[PDB]
């Protein structure tokens, strides 16, 4: 019954077109609809790993230490603001032998903890206000970041711009699920997979594609 | 849904739905028409139940 | 019900010739027409690469920052056009090493990295002509673009001049998704691949071709 525009851009479309591609139209079944498109999103960004959902961010360095972000999942290259000098990352078990006797820090619960006990400092901020006059000391961060669950019509998210009909099969999967129709949940389920890996690979065959990369020889001096 | 079939130029009629329980109605109009029906034939498929 | 020329140009054709082939427009389904193509021109420039949608472009460095540009996909080669010289890419992990102890690059989100403080430029963006005689120092990219989405009938692309039946397949397939004739999904499907594959086995055979290939043996100067 409904209808739907050409570019499905937003969750305000999409709820419709869900419950147009498939036949039932029913209050038991789009009142729900939202809840599998909770199901499908979540399903989704539990393990995808790409770049638009990535972060820049500055840290709070106290001391050797910092608190993580509600947000985050899954980190990638920290470093300093200046000279690069990009940290790695290694256990306790590590750490702590060289506080006994290059940067490393590692994970402690909800804590981040750094060896040579640093001191970075969040931007200035505020005031007349036109930049974040950004501090010297300053670490900063790339990670992927839990994206907002829409809970809005008019929203959207890169997603739907880029690959809707994802979203959809997916969706309709824990629908197929609602009511008992499962071959097409098996349809539904091979194609947001086979869609998801198309994209996983647009991505490899990007994260090194330049030129031959060529082991480096690091030798520090002597 | 509703359509116009057209005799000698339509061989059938696209209807998306997928209610339990289909109805149809057919209606004819037009002034010019003697056609008739012997029968139907409707394509279908099965999705589940809640 | 509808018709077509011989050659199918483009989208003002072919959003019929999909109802046609596939059997049927019934206007539930015409209307999504659009979206389906919408899937499948996505569905394939997620993997596709080659020539046509290649670009030229030149850039403006600031001694690293040189900013990623919305439509890019994956990047070949990318030199300047000053004597001829090609870069190479690596990590993070090492043109930071570089710093502290040929030119290399890398991907820190949105941003190029270059180890050494190059200054390639543009004319800023306000611009007033564009000629710019490539300033002395210009590098110039070769990556592949995210071409348009359709938006216009008599809208059109290479991939129509070239090869339609493609589009038209693989838009069939999404079809035969929406309403439920898995069979001819399948069909649709694999012709779709194989064509596809020819494509990139057309291109494969068109490179390092034109005659047999060596190892350089290159040697430095000692």
């Amino acid at each position: 019954m409904p209808d739907v525009q050409y570019p499905i851009n937003t969750y305000g479309w999409l709820k419709k077109a869900v419950a147009l591609w498939a036949d039932r139209d029913d209050d038991e079944f789009v009142n729900q609809i939202p809840n599998f498109i909770n199901f499908a999103e979540k399903e989704i960004y539990r393990n995808l790993r790409i770049p638009p959902l990535e972060k820049e961010v500055y840290l709070d360095i106290k001391d050797g230490v910092a608190y993580i972000p509600p947000d985050y999942l899954e980190a990638q290259w920290m470093m300093r603001a200046k000279d690069g000098t990009i940290f790695q990352v290694t256990s306790p078990e590590e750490i702590s032998y060289r506080r006994q006797h290059p940067v490393n820090f590692a994970r402690f619960g909800s804590r981040f903890i750094f060896y040579p006990s640093i001191e970075a400092d969040t931007p200035y901020y505020p005031d007349d206000g036109s930049p974040l006059i950004p501090a010297e000391n300053s670490v900063i961060l790339s990670y992927y970041a839990d994206p907002p669950e829409f809970h809005e019509d008019t929203d959207t998210s890169t997603i739907l711009t880029i690959a809707p009909e994802l979203l959809l099969y997916f969706t309709l999967r824990h629908a197929c699920l609602f009511v008992q129709d499962d071959n097409g949940v098996q349809k539904w389920s091979a194609l947001g997979k086979a869609i998801l890996d198309e994209m996983v690979e647009q991505n490899k065959k990007q994260e090194y594609s330049g030129s031959p990369i060529a082991i480096p020889n690091n030798m520090t001096r002597l | 849904t509703s359509k116009t079939y057209t005799i000698g130029v339509d061989r059938h009629v696209s209807v998306r739905l997928n209610h339990p329980y289909l109805f149809y109605n057919v209606i004819d109009n037009d002034v010019n028409s003697n056609a008739a029906i012997n029968g139907l034939t409707i394509e279908f498929a099965v999705g589940g139940r809640r």
